């Protein structure tokens, strides 16, 4: 599983180049696709989502009417199309795939990103903790609070929740409510009501040290949080 | 409706999964399929050797002519009762049949006085009134014809049936032997026996075949249409 | 020779005094004992869902152990996986060969094994990295065309052949590790026990046998069909299991006394058994006959309690669920249908 | 009011127990048809929904000819303009409804035959707008002659066998039903001769016709029961557009005419059930 | 000669079986029944569940 992505630079308002995504290693005809925006030293948001074969899309009402995207089968690529973009849009960008049937776990493989530098209701999750201090050895737990009741009539939530290491993409670790991911340590445990969450971890190691995301599904509108830092 | 985000993503997987179970349900169903049945040495692989060839247990050769795709199943490896595996065959165009002439004067292993002859016509009979097989067609080769009037010329065909009167020559015993064959038939009036008698050349035979299979496919489609 | 007729006389003796010791331990009949209780009254159920999409007669069913999802195989080459509560579908895994008459479910849910008439299993992951479904393991040792198979463990897999005997194999390597065979006929039905240390599979002539997988040895045999048997299902229990038949006659037979228990059998039904599956109480017995209906018939009481005639062709394969929630018919009409 | 016994004392109009009997034998015929596809799992393909179709229609032919000729007579004069319109707007609805059923019939049968195809499975998109054509047609086409072209105000325009209906419209209505029955003719000899040229050469050598046979025995007897039966009215509606008012007296005798007519719509059930067996058979087991 | 094989294949299948020991039917009929109306009140096919709790609802 690999994906690539291009088309990132210096850019002045007016006009802008289109980012292109390729993937190798998987069924892409079958994936839907999802684009993450990334601010600088900010918190990463939602931004457009494809479904497969190209049946249904969703923009951001944010981006809403001004941009595009597209998919190739023959030759497994996803491309981004951007008519006119303003000094608000330098930031990273990362192409997620996501397959949604019953015991699924979206958002697993999210890529490496690329960047792009311009020359110059929705429920609302927030964070507890900006940064945390924490020495290894010790039993951490992170709380995200929503402004709505995640849980559906069919009896799941739809919080997710990833783990961004400094210098490289975000991970899943738990989807839904406190399923554990593949690949994943079992270290990791996940828990909540219905309006707020918590994640715990029992003993923290070296690698495991980053910033905590926790992500709401329940509509299509989809957001993020603040984001809560973890410090040696 | 009521359903969830991540709810109405998995419904649009279950319309493009019975789409591609609907397209390719259109596509075997245009082919016409085949089973192929005669005894151990009745001349099969010869038949399937020479008829036009692309492609233990069952064997399936696919092959084509005159924008038409026959699949025929052979049926030769399954040493278990028939009786158990046959009605997976129900829905079937047509039956080739396999029988040797000159296998009248050999008679069978690990016997002396049963006749092999006798042994093909058991076994016609007993497909040819199958409750299973009822509706559908059959088409039967006789495939040795120079070995059957080299030994027919030289020992009487009197061996193999006791009653006959004909002349020890080829050309009535072949009708003889049609006759005899196309008899055991109780179905007279729903179902078909298409004779032919194997050639050296492909094209007769594989002509042969096509225009059965053409002749059953006009019947079934006057029958659909209420027409006959 | 004498030494072979000498054996002869000496095996029918032997079977003649198993007779005697087995009629000698029996005292009243398990009709006479169940005579001071109350049965159930009507068992009405009705269709719920309707699982359609299949182009073909279909030959097996399975249900997972989640009590959710289910598996199903068809003549036309799809190995379809249903979701029963919401009727969508999950995979529509194609196989190399159209032909098919057995399908397995893992009881961990990520591999899937089914046979067919090419005497080959075919067992394929579900929980692979890509989005597709590939061929883990393709097991081939058999002479005869596969009639059943039923997964073990997640690493063993025991299936019943065409060729009278049944196989142990190691799905890891390849090879088969036990052969069990004894059979005169043809093999085509076997169960496994609730704890999975013994199974039973019955033949083509009217016998049923029980072997144990550490051995690999028969250790009892029961007779007393007379055309053969087509359907095994051990009770809940596990000391007990219901035998089918094409002889429109279904039996009970008990395994610590080696000895027919009840029968089933009405004067109105002159067709055969397909499919035997028992309750979650181990109440109702509800057998699939080949005349375009199945029954509901009472275990401790032998007496007709409810008729599902709602299909419209012969119903080849049942399946009550884990929980004994609903359960599943498939006929050959191409159409599945759950009842609760 | 006053229009019906004016109308009738320019025109001149100023035997009926069989008829009930036969519309009665019809409608059991017709009703049984219909049962006996209902209640037959099998016959549920879409070749077998036209047959039903076409025995509804003739169903409420029976049923409007039976009203008609109840209610007519000696309360015709009493009778209003509206009802009177109405009724005959019935009457010409299920006969229309009929023929444009046997086209549809006629149609799906050249459609089936002209691509020779292994499996019966089709399309219900063509059935359905068949269907939907064939009935919403006649029903126009009956509830046109009240919207105009009543023969209201002209008094001259009005033909002789019934007052109250413009001459063209009866020669359009003629003229509709030449082309309907010109196109079933020719859907039929096609479909004969796509049959037979399929074949004579296509399978030309065959050591085992009468397919072809048996296949012209029935198109001539379906064409001969059509035909003449719908010929005596198509020529007395053309006699009577061009025959004068008050001078032709065999067209006050038009009565027998549209009775036989509809006794084709009755007997056409049974020309349609008795020539394939298996139907045949399925009404025997009942 | 084959046949001794087989014919002492049986006859010892047969010995090692005559030797399994029996219990009477009545026990195993009391431990059916005792087994079989303990477990019915989990049963839902026994006693409809209610509607509420169905997850089969329509
Ligand atoms: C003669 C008495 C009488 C006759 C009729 C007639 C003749 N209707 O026409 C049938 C028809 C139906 C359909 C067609 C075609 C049109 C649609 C396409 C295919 C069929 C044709 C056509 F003409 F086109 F062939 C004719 C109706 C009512 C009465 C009884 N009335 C009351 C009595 C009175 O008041 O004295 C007269
Ligand atoms: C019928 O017509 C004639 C001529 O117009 C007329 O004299 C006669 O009065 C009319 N009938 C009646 C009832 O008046």
């Amino acid at each position: 599983v690999q994906l690539v992505e291009s088309g990132g630079g210096l850019v002045q308002p007016g006009g802008s180049r289109k980012l292109s995504c390729s993937a190798s290693g998987f069924a892409f005809s079958s994936f839907g696709m999802h684009w993450v925006r990334q601010a600088p030293e900010k918190g990463l948001e939602w931004v457009a989502y494809i479904s497969s074969g190209s049946g249904t899309i969703y923009y951001a009402d944010t981006v809403k009417g001004r941009f595009t995207i597209s998919r190739d089968d023959p030759k497994n690529t996803l491309f981004l199309q951007m008519t006119s973009l303003r000094s608000e849009d330098t930031a990273m960008y990362y192409c997620v795939r996501s397959i949604y049937y019953y015991g699924s776990s979206p958002f697993d493989f999210w890529g490496q990103g690329t960047t792009l530098t311009v020359s110059s209701s929705d429920i609302v999750m927030t964070q507890a903790t900006s940064s945390v201090p924490v020495t290894p050895g010790e039993s951490v737990s992170i709380s995200c609070r929503s402004s709505k009741s995640l849980l559906h009539s069919n009896g799941n939530t739809y919080l997710y929740w990833f783990l961004q290491r400094p210098g490289q993409s975000p991970q899943l670790l738990i989807y839904r409510m406190s399923n554990l991911a593949s690949g994943v340590p079992d270290r990791f445990s996940g828990s909540g009501s219905g309006t707020a969450f918590t994640l715990t971890i029992s003993r923290l190691e070296a690698e495991d040290v980053g910033v905590y995301y926790c992500m709401q599904h329940l509509e299509y509108p989809l957001t993020f949080g603040a984001g809560t830092k973890l410090e040696l | 409706c009521t359903l969830s985000a991540e709810d109405k993503a998995a419904v649009e997987r279950s319309k493009m999964i019975d789409r591609n179970l609907r397209e390719d349900g259109e596509k075997a169903a245009r082919e016409v399929k085949l089973l192929l049945l005669g005894a151990g040495e009745s001349g099969k692989s010869t038949i399937v050797k020479q008829m036009k060839i692309i492609h233990t247990g069952i064997v399936e050769t696919h092959f084509t002519f005159k924008d038409l795709h026959f699949k025929m199943f052979d049926v030769g490896g399954q040493r278990s009762e028939r009786k158990k595996w046959i009605h997976c065959f129900e829905g079937v165009t047509a039956i080739i049949f396999c029988v040797a002439l000159s296998d009248y004067d050999l008679v069978l292993a690990e016997d002396e006085e049963m006749n092999r002859m006798h042994e093909s016509m058991k076994l016609f009979d007993s497909i040819c009134n199958n409750k299973w097989f009822t509706d559908t067609s059959i088409i039967l080769f006789l495939n040795k014809k120079d070995l059957f009037e080299e030994k027919i010329k030289k020992s009487p065909l009197t061996i193999c049936y006791p009653e006959y009167a004909g002349s020890n020559t080829y050309e009535e015993a072949a009708a003889y032997i049609q006759c005899q064959f196309e008899d055991l038939n109780k179905r007279k009036d729903t179902k078909e026996i298409y004779t032919h008698f194997t050639c050296a050349t492909d094209t007769k035979n594989v002509q042969f075949v096509f225009d059965a299979v053409t002749d059953v496919i006009i019947k079934n489609n006057l029958k659909d249409c209420g027409l006959f | 020779g004498s030494e072979l007729d000498q054996l002869r006389q000496e095996a029918e003796q032997l079977k003649n005094q198993i007779r005697d010791a087995r009629k000698a331990c029996a005292d009243a009949t398990l009709s006479q004992i169940t005579n001071n209780i109350d049965p159930v009254g009507r068992i009405q159920m009705r269709t719920r869902r309707t699982l359609r999409g299949h182009l073909a007669k279909i030959y097996a069913m399975h249900w997972g152990t989640d009590s959710r999802l289910l598996v199903s195989a068809s003549q036309d080459g799809k190995l379809i996986i249903w979701d029963s509560y919401t009727t969508n579908k999950v995979h529509a895994i194609p196989l190399r060969s159209s032909w098919v008459m057995t399908c397995a479910y893992a009881p961990s849910g990520n591999y899937v094994a089914c046979g067919g008439l090419d005497n080959i299993c075919s067992i394929y992951n579900l929980k692979t990295r890509e989005g597709n479904v590939r061929v883990s393991r393709e097991l081939a040792g058999h002479t005869g065309y596969l009639s059943c198979c039923r997964f073990l463990d997640d690493n063993q897999i025991v299936t019943s052949s065409g060729d009278t005997t049944c196989a142990l194999w190691d799905i890891e390597t390849g090879q088969q590790t036990t052969t069990f065979t004894g059979h005169t006929g043809d093999v085509m039905s076997l169960s496994l026990a609730p704890d999975t240390r013994l199974f039973v599979s019955g033949a083509c002539d009217a016998s049923a046998k029980l072997w144990d997988v550490r051995e690999g040895m028969c250790r009892q045999t029961f007779t007393g069909h007379e055309s053969d048997i087509n359907a095994i299902c051990f009770f809940p229990n596990g000391n007990a299991f219901a035998t089918g038949s094409d002889d429109a006659t279904c039996r009970l037979f008990d395994l610590r006394a080696d000895q027919e228990l009840m029968t089933y059998s009405h004067d109105n039904i002159i067709c055969g058994i397909t499919s035997v599956s028992f309750s979650k109480s181990g109440r109702l017995l509800l057998a699939g006959y080949d005349d375009f209906n199945c029954n509901v018939w009472d275990a401790l009481k032998a007496d007709r309690a409810g008729v599902l005639a709602g299909h419209d062709n012969r119903v080849s394969c049942l399946g009550v669920t884990d929980d004994g929630m609903a359960v599943a018919t498939g006929s050959w009409d191409s159409f599945l249908k759950i009842w609760n | 009011y006053d229009i019906i016994v004016r109308h009738y004392n320019y025109t001149g109009k100023l035997t009926s127990v069989v008829f009930i009997l036969i519309c009665c034998f019809i409608i059991l015929e017709n009703i049984f048809v219909l049962l006996t596809i209902w209640k037959t799992k099998k016959f549920h393909r879409p070749m077998y929904y036209f047959i039903g179709n076409l025995a509804l229609s003739d169903l409420l032919a029976g049923v409007a000819y039976t009203a008609n000729l109840l209610l007519s007579g000696a309360t015709t004069y009493k009778l209003t303009p509206a009802q009177w319109f109405l009724r005959e707007g019935s009457m010409f609805v299920a006969l229309s409804a009929s023929v444009f059923s046997l086209l549809a019939i006629a149609i799906e049968r050249y459609i089936t035959m002209l691509k020779m195809k292994l499996h019966n499975g089709s399309n219900n998109f063509r059935l359905f707008l068949l269907i939907s054509a064939c009935w919403v047609i006649s029903l126009i086409l009956g509830g046109l002659p009240i919207m105009g072209w009543n023969c209201i105000s002209a008094l001259s325009s009005c033909s002789t066998v019934l007052p109250l209906y413009h001459k063209h419209y009866i020669l359009f209505c003629t003229t509709v039903f030449t082309l309907l029955l010109l196109s079933i003719v020719i859907l039929y000899c096609r479909i004969y001769s796509l049959v037979r040229t399929r074949s004579r050469r296509l399978t030309f050598r065959k050591n085992i016709s009468e397919k072809s046979l048996a296949l012209l025995k029935t198109v001539i007897i379906v064409l001969s029961v059509f035909i003449a039966c719908w010929a005596p009215l198509f020529i007395l509606l053309l006699l009577d557009v061009g025959c004068k008012v008050k001078t032709c007296d065999i067209l006050f005798r038009a009565e027998y005419f549209l009775v036989l007519a509809v006794l084709n719509s009755g007997t056409n059930p049974i020309i349609y059930t008795l020539t394939n067996k298996e139907m045949r058979r399925a009404f025997i087991r009942i | 000669t084959a046949s001794i094989a087989q014919a002492r294949k049986l006859v010892e299948q047969l010995k090692m079986e005559a030797n399994i020991d029996r219990i009477k039917v009545s026990k195993a009929a009391a431990d059916l029944m005792a087994y079989c109306e303990a477990h019915a009140k989990e049963d839902p096919l026994l006693t409809p569940v209610p509607a509420s709790e169905n997850p089969f609802r329509e």
